[PDB]
Formats: C-alpha cells, structure tokens, sequence
C-alpha cells in the first residue's frame, strides 16, 4: 500500500510533496530532470552574458540585465526545489563542472550577433516556456510550482526578446539580414530543445507513468512549431526548412527532418561552445576558491 | 552647458562603471555574487540613463543613446576610478566600496540641490546607493578579515586604486560656480563623509589605509587612463557599423 | 569568386593572427621575446595586406582596408585557431607552433600554384614562416622540455587548442574545386606534413599528441567563437566612427 | 698624466674606447645617460603599442609595427653599448623597474587617440632625433657609433609620423580636430624632453666639460621649437603657446614658460601614466619569470 496508496496520489493527481514517501526511482529521476534544469538556468547566463557590454542601446542593454538577473534568479530557485528530494547543491553542480551532468543542449551554441540576443529572447526563451507550461501540471509540488512563478517571470522577457527582433523585422535593410542570418542558426537548434524522438526517449515511459512528463517530446515540440511559425510570417521572415508546410488534414505544420547526429554530439560535449562553457564555469569556481573561503573564515568571527 | 556638462559626469560615472560590471557576468566566484553584480550594474545604468536624460533635455538635442554611443573618449567625463579594470574580485570590490561611500555622500547632499532633476534624480539614486555599500563595504571586510590570502590580496587591492580618490574631491570650475548656487556639490567638502566612512571600514578590516597621497585626476576634462578607449570601442561597435537605427 | 573566397581565407588567417600578436608587444618575458614577437607579427601582417590585396582585385572593388575593416564576424573567414586568446606565454607559443608548422606545409606547396599571384604571394612568405617555425618550435622544446612548471604548462596550452587542429586539414567545396584546377593546395593532403613535424617536435619536447579527437570547424564560412567579435570591435573601432576617409 | 691625456684626447677630441683610461665619475654619467637612453626606447614601446591592434589603416598599422620592432632594437643597441663600460644589462634593468633609474619624462603621457600616434611620430621623435643628433659627436665612441646608426633608422619612422599628421591635416573636419588636439597635449611635454633650464643642469658642468654633451639642454630645445614650428604652419595647424612669436632681432622663435612644477611631478614618478608604465613592465617581467627559467634549465641539456 506504499507503492499503492502513491499510485492514486498521482493518478487522482494530488501533487506529491517533500516529506511524502515516493519510489526510490521516481526521487532520483527528479534530482536528474530538476538539477539539469537549474544548470540550464547558470549556463545560459554565458552567452547573454557575452552581449552585454555590446548592447546597441542603453533600453535593450537594461533589459537585457534584467533577464541575465532573473536567470540567476530562477538558477536557485531550482535548486532549493532540487534540494527539497535530498540532494546537495553544492553536490550536484560539482557534477555539472565534471560533465556528469547535462544542461541544455541549446547553450552550446554562440552569440554572434546582436540578432542572436533577440531571436534567444524570442525562440528559445518560447521553446523553454512552452514546455515549462506543460510542466506546470507535473506530479511533484516544488517543480510544479516553481514552474509557475518562473512562466510568470520568464514571459515577460520572452515578449522584450520579441519585440527586439520585432525592432529588427522593420528596421533597416542591414537590421532585417542580421535577423534572418540569427533564426537561421537558432531553429534548428531550438527545436532539439525538447529531446530526443518518442521511438529514442529511455525516460519517457517512467515520466508520463508518474506524470512527471505531460506530453511527449514530440508533442511538444509540434506544440512550439504551430505557436510560432506565424510568429515569423508575422515579422517578414522565413525559417530554414524546405520541407515546412501548413497541412491541412491534420491541422498542423508538418516540418524537416532533425539533424540527430548533430545532436547527439552536442549533448556529448562536442557542440560548438561546449567547451568554452564549461571552462567559463570551471574557472569562475577555481578562482572564485579564495573569495568563498575567505567568507567562511571571516563568518567564524 | 556648465549644469548640463555636470549632469553628464554623473550620469558618465555610472554608464562607465556599470560596463565594468557588466563584465563580470557569468564569472563570478559564486552565484549569489553574480546577481548581486547584476543587480548593481543595473541599479547604476538605470541611474546613467536618467542622467544622461537630463543632459540631453538640457541640451536640447539627442537623447540618452546619442550621449552613450556617439561619444569618443576625449568627451567622455566618468571619474578616473570606474573605468579601471576589473582585475580579481579585490579589484572589483575596492573599487566599488570607494565608488559607494562617495554616491553616499554625494546624493545624501545632492538631494538637497536647488535643480529640481537633480534633487529629483539623487532621490531616486540614495535608496540604491546606501544598498550597494552595504555589499561593498560587507566583502572588503569579509576579504580584509577573511584568511592571509585573502588579506593581502584585498590590501593590494586598495592600494593600487588609491591614487584615484584625489578626483573624488577634486573642484574645478564647474564644480564652484554651481556650488555657488547650491545646484552642484563641491567635491572637497565630500572628503570628511568620505574619510570617515572609509578609513573606518578599512582599518575595521584590520587592513591599513594607504600612505601615499592621492594625486592622479583628469577623467572629468575628458583626460582619461588608456583604459576608456577599448572600453567605448567595445560599446559602441554595432551603433558604430550601423548609426540612427531604432533596436 | 571562389577563387577570392580563398585567398580571403588565407588573407584573414593572417591578418587575425596579426592582431593577437600586437597585444604581446610590450608585455612579453624578455626584450628579445618581444622583438621576435613584434616581427612575426610584421610578417604576418604584411601576407595580410598581400592576399587581401589580391582578393579586393579578384573581386574588382575595394581594397586590403575595406575588406579589413568594413566586414562584420559573420564575414571573416580565418581559422578558428586564429582567434584564440593569447593566454600565458605558452597558450600563445602552440597557437604559434600549429600555424607556422601549416604554414611552412601550405606555402611549400602553393608556390606551385597555376594562379601566378597566388605562387607569387606563397614564394614571399615561405621565407618567413620558416622563421617562424624556426621561433615556435623554438620555444616548444624550451618549455616542454625546461623545468616541471613550464613543461606542464605547455602540455596543457597544447591540450586546450587542440581541438581546433581539425580545421586545417577540412576541406570543402571551394578547397576541392579550386585544388582540381590546381589554384588551391587541398588541405586534406597537408595532415601528413603537418602530423610528421608536430608529432616530432611534441615528443622531443617529452610531451603527448594529445589522445582527443577534434572536431572543430567552422571559422572559414563565418562561423566563429565568441572570441572575434571583439576583436573586431577594437581592430575596427575608427573605421567604423570615421568612414571613407585617408589615413 | 693619466687624467692628463685623458683631458687631452677629449679635446683634440679623439672618441674614447672601452677599454682606455677614464675618470670613474665619467664612467659612473655615462652608464646613467645611455641607460636611462634604453630604458627610454623600451618604456616608449608601452603608448605606441596601445595602438596597435587599433590602427585605422593596415598601412599605417604595419608602419607601427616596424617601428615598435625598431624600438626594441635600439633599446638592445644601447644596452650592449652601456654594458661596454662595465655594468650588467640586467642589473641596471632592474633598477628601471624599481624606480631608482629613470626613463624619458615623455613616456608617462596617454595615447587617446590616433592622432596621439602620429605626434608621437612626428613630435617626440622629432625631439628625439634632434637630442640624437647633437650626440654623435659624443666624446664616447661605442655611444656616438650607436648615436649615428640610430639616427639613420629612427628618422625614417620620424618621416612616417610626419606623413600620418599630413594625412589627418588635410582630410576630413573630424581629423584636423584630431590632430590638433593631439599637438595640444603633446607640445609641452614635448619641449620638456630635453631636460631642466641651464641655471637648474646638476649634470650640465661636467657633461660639456668632457663633451658627453655637446649642447645645453636650452640650446637644443630652442633648435627644435625653431625647426618644428614651420613644420605647424605648413600642416594649417597651432601651437598651445599664446606667448610663441618670431623673433627678427635673435632670428629664433620666442616661446613661453614650461610648466616646471608638472615637470618635477612627473619624473618623480607623478604623471598621467608612470605608474601603469613600471607596473606593465613589472608585470611582464614577474609573470615571464617561468618562462626564463625555463629557456634556462632547457639550455642546460
Ligand atoms: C532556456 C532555459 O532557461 S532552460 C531550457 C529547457 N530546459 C529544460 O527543459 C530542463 C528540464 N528538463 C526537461 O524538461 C526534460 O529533461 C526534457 C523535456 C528536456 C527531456 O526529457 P527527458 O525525459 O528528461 O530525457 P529523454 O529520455 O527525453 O532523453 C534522454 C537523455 O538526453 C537528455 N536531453 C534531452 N534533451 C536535452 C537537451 N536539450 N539538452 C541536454 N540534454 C538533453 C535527457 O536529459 C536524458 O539525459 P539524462 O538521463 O543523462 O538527464
Ligand atoms: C623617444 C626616445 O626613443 S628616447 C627620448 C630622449 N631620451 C634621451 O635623450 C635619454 C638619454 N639622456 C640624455 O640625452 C640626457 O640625459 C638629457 C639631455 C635628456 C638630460 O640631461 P642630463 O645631463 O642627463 O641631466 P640634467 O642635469 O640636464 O637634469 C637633472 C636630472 O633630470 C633628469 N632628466 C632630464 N630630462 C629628463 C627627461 N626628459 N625625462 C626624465 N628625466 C630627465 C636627468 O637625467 C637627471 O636625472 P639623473 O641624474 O637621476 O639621471
């Protein structure tokens, strides 16, 4: 009746809290998705970091603050979420220095423009958001809400990065190029946000069982596709896919193959910037030792 | 044009420092700090932007963008102190505690000015401020009085820095023929808010206040370190390749 | 047009390198460290302005000045090796030591080119990147072979680049086509060259090939780090503020 | 007549030798003047770098970069010449870093602008080259010798600095202003290369007497002013000197009083950049360490 009594809980969807009694599996999995998830928050500070000092005007500069602010932000929250199953933060973001675990796939790439900024605002700020929605109704209460307060947060700079390229979409000639030359590089990347195929999700049948997955990775990854394809008819511009066409029949976008063996790389280290992350990271902790240690020394007096 | 060459150093200040700042995300030695940073950066670009504002409303021409990206760096007028480097988290900190105790003494009686947008700008700017030397003056002490290690390190952090505080009580023309009308604050009456605030914090830190006299100033004429000009190149690059556009 | 997209190529390799080498100047261990540094730089710069010279004529318009410094980081095609930060003494002397070594291998070979400027271009800077090669693998032995600091150091400067090895030996569409007409030097035949002397002079120096395969490529159709754009902003800077004019 | 044929060479003026007799105090002023003259080359390496990786044109930039090369080179040539008397390269190079030599008053000056380098080109080496000049009928041999190959390669760079002022004097609205702003923070520290007054020379007495110096440091410096000012009017530009005027009765240039209380300050280690000068070259020194070390253990196998 322990194993059974949890069974119902999930199923009449009581959300499951703290102190509650859950499957050895069901704890562990949720250190796994909720830690990678903070990791995801601390490393994509990196490339909006990288912009910056380069801002183009002091409005999109202070904008831009704001959100590298509220991602540190939401980084600790996730990770006092993260603590309430028992792990250490401390622990576990060790792991992420090591490489022994993931954060998401999407920070691996770089910022090369001003463009990049906006369409990270618009498209992968978007894709983050359409699944931090469909998690808000996930079996676990710490997540659940945390994820609420955070899609509350996060929109309102999701609506900043889309305004950003909105500004591009109707600028200049030279404004409108740097536009389609950053959703060019960002698309694809932003589709694979949301994981693997259904037929290669190892995960997927435990998390929909424990309604710790609402909808599979396919799903919402179609989800994200139908919200924002008219988003970028909307701005005057294209996405790099010959194979996207509305389809009628079955009332969604139908859309190109992923490229699988890119992301398989990416996730195993050997992206673009996945190197130049982690050693930021790395580094920002080794020379951060004597600060920290300074801190505790001086708390003992 | 005196008044609004006046604004424009104080919103100068804050642009410059808040750049520096800027640098320092996704680095820093824990995560608690980086927002911190963050926090501050923004705190001091809001205060540079209502300034810069002013200026430009004085003006009559431009806005806040033109006076930030438009500028080279024989026109700019930031205090000698904020466009130093960075270095290691001493350097950042010392820089920012001698930075804090002046923005407290400054808008504490800037407040009290007889320009409306002043008074009106340092209002708004005292409540961050005294927020920003609460974590300045919180580190020095926690470096200062931390292990050996970190002892020296914050010592030699003071010390390379301590030749630029001479500018923060430095009164040139501008500075007295609006103090003279109670709009400007002369800096040399600053100094003993100043003194006493930071020769305290250091020595509390069981570190020593420098002994050499402090005596390079010239930021405010535009005379600046060989540090501004990378900085602004560094800013103003894209407004540069692609000038009038509205982002 | 593809003709030009290679000497471009060639072109922003050195030119990129260039720039690096200028931050050294002043800064380095020894007197003679920095002259030497200086003058490769010199040289490095001086094929720049030779293959950009070429490949503004290729194209009919503009010159070396305009394709340095009114083209953005999406548009610059050097290696991503190039760009790299100079790092300590040894990060720069590896970066060095891989280029010089590619340099020496392509250079032999593209003197030999049925495109007469090209041989023209390649028969100049052979002379001076066997000097080169002379000065890196110079220090290479000195370092890794030297005292058990520096070896380390050394070893890990070599560690850390060499994931960007990968780029000198890609070729593409342009490197096939071109290399077919035998204008271009296929950079895939270039691995045996560049392994026999590398190889060698790692393990003389009592270091490991590291065992790590690499798989970075990118920088010659414009995709770069984050380490060029601010070069670029700094190297750009006054072009940018002060378009079309004389200097 | 060991101090009298010694006073007798330097007057029939036959150029002294290493390894001759000579007065230990003439030793002594002579390892101070061609040290502190390579030390100088070396410091002056610091502005110019700083425009490097900015320079506007490759030309211009390349230009540059010969001439910093140039630099070290001189600064080697002097230091073999100074060490022909006896002292160690590194030892008095130490004494540099520590404060305890001095380098040319001019090097503690910013380089804020393009302009700035071509000035320096123009200007300072100007003065250089004047001062140079002067010495190449020095009474020491090594030190004349090393005086006239100088003087040949620093006056082609000199001509380049010249030639980089003409292109800002006659281009746009924008570089004229620079140019002129450059001269305006540079004619003063300028003239102050040449040294004190002659009523304030400690050195002045014995340096002519044994013709270590042909000229006072007044005389040379009113040679300047008299061959550099026709060298302003014929760029269309001015000098910040209200009080300058020709002077048909003495047939020289008249000009105005040097600010001896600046000049004081900064060779007492008080200007705009004497401390971020020592500082980058103690940095560069203590940070190369290793790497000396290294070429040293290396060369012991
Ligand atoms: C922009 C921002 O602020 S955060 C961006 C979005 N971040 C997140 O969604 C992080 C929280 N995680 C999740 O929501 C889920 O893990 C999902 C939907 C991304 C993936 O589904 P899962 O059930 O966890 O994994 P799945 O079985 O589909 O895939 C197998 C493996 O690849 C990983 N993976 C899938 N997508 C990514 C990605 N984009 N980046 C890195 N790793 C990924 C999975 O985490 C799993 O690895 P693991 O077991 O070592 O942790
Ligand atoms: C730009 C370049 O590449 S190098 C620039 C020019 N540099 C040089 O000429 C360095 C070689 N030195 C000389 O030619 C001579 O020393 C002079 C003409 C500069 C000065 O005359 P001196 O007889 O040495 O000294 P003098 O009695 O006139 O002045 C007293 C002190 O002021 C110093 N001094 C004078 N001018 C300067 C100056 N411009 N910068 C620094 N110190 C100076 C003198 O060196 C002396 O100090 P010291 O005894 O501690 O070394």
């Amino acid at each position: 009746t322990q194993e059974e009594r949890f069974e119902q809980r999930i199923a009449q969807e009581t959300a499951i809290e703290p102190q509650d009694w859950m499957p050895d599996a069901y704890r562990k999995t949720l250190i796994r998705q909720i830690g990678q998830h903070a990791h995801s928050e601390i490393v994509g500070m990196l490339p909006e970091g990288n912009w910056i000092t380069r801002a183009p005007t002091l409005r999109r500069k202070a904008i831009l603050l704001a959100k590298v602010q509220d991602e540190a932000g939401h980084g600790l929250y996730l990770y006092s979420a993260a603590e309430t199953l028992g792990c250490a933060r401390e622990d576990i973001y060790q792991k992420m220095l090591d490489g022994r675990m993931k954060y998401s796939s999407i920070f691996n790439y770089p910022t090369l423009s001003w463009a990049d900024i906006g369409v990270i605002g618009w498209l992968v700020d978007g894709a983050a958001i359409v699944n931090q929605v469909a998690l808000c109704r996930t079996s676990y209460g710490p997540y659940a809400r945390a994820m609420v307060k955070i899609c509350k947060e996060e929109s309102f700079h999701q609506r900043q990065g889309f305004e950003a390229c909105m500004a591009l979409a109707q600028g200049s000639e030279a404004q409108k190029q740097m536009l389609q030359d950053a959703i060019n590089r960002f698309w694809w990347p932003a589709l694979m946000m949301f994981g693997p195929n259904d037929d290669n999700s190892p995960n997927s049948a435990r998390s929909l069982t424990w309604k710790i997955k609402r909808f599979t990775n396919d799903e919402l990854r179609q989800r994200f596709v139908d919200n924002t394809v008219p988003q970028v008819e909307m701005l005057g511009m294209t996405v790099p896919d010959p194979d996207l066409h509305f389809d009628t029949e079955s009332g969604h976008y139908r859309f190109g193959e992923i490229d699988w063996q890119e992301f398989n790389e990416v996730i195993n280290g050997r992206g673009i910037c996945n190197q130049e992350r982690l050693d930021a990271k790395r580094k920002a902790w080794e020379e951060g030792t004597w600060v920290r240690e300074a801190a505790l020394a001086h708390a003992q007096k | 044009n005196q008044l609004t060459a006046y604004t424009l150093r104080l919103g100068d200040n804050c642009l410059v420092l808040s750049q520096r700042l800027g640098e320092w995300c996704g680095h820093a030695p824990e995560l608690e700090i980086d927002l911190a940073l963050a926090n501050i950066g923004l705190d001091l670009l809001g205060q540079a932007r209502n300034f810069l504002s002013y200026a430009a409303e004085l003006a009559g021409e431009g806005d806040e963008d033109t006076l930030a990206f438009t500028r080279d760096e024989r026109q700019f007028s930031n205090l000698l102190l904020v466009e130093q480097p960075n270095g290691n988290f001493a350097d950042t900190i010392a820089r920012q505690y001698f930075i804090d105790a002046w923005h407290v003494a400054l808008f504490t009686r800037l407040m009290e000015s007889r320009d409306p947008q002043l008074a009106a700008i340092s209002a708004k700017a005292i409540k961050e401020a005294r927020y920003h030397l609460r974590f300045s003056r919180g580190w020095l002490e926690r470096l200062g009085n931390g292990t050996d290690v970190s002892g020296q390190k914050m010592q030699q952090a003071i010390n390379k820095l301590w030749r630029f505080t001479a500018e923060l009580f430095d009164a040139d023309e501008i500075d007295i023929a609006l103090s003279e009308e109670g709009i400007a604050v002369d800096p040399r009456t600053l100094r003993a808010a100043w003194e006493a605030e930071v020769f305290a914090g250091i020595n509390e830190a069981t570190l020593n206040v420098p002994q050499e006299q402090a005596y390079r100033t010239g930021g405010k004429k535009g005379l600046h370190t060989e540090h501004l000009g990378p900085m602004l190149a560094e800013m103003q690059y894209l407004q540069r390749v692609l000038p009038g556009q509205q982002w």
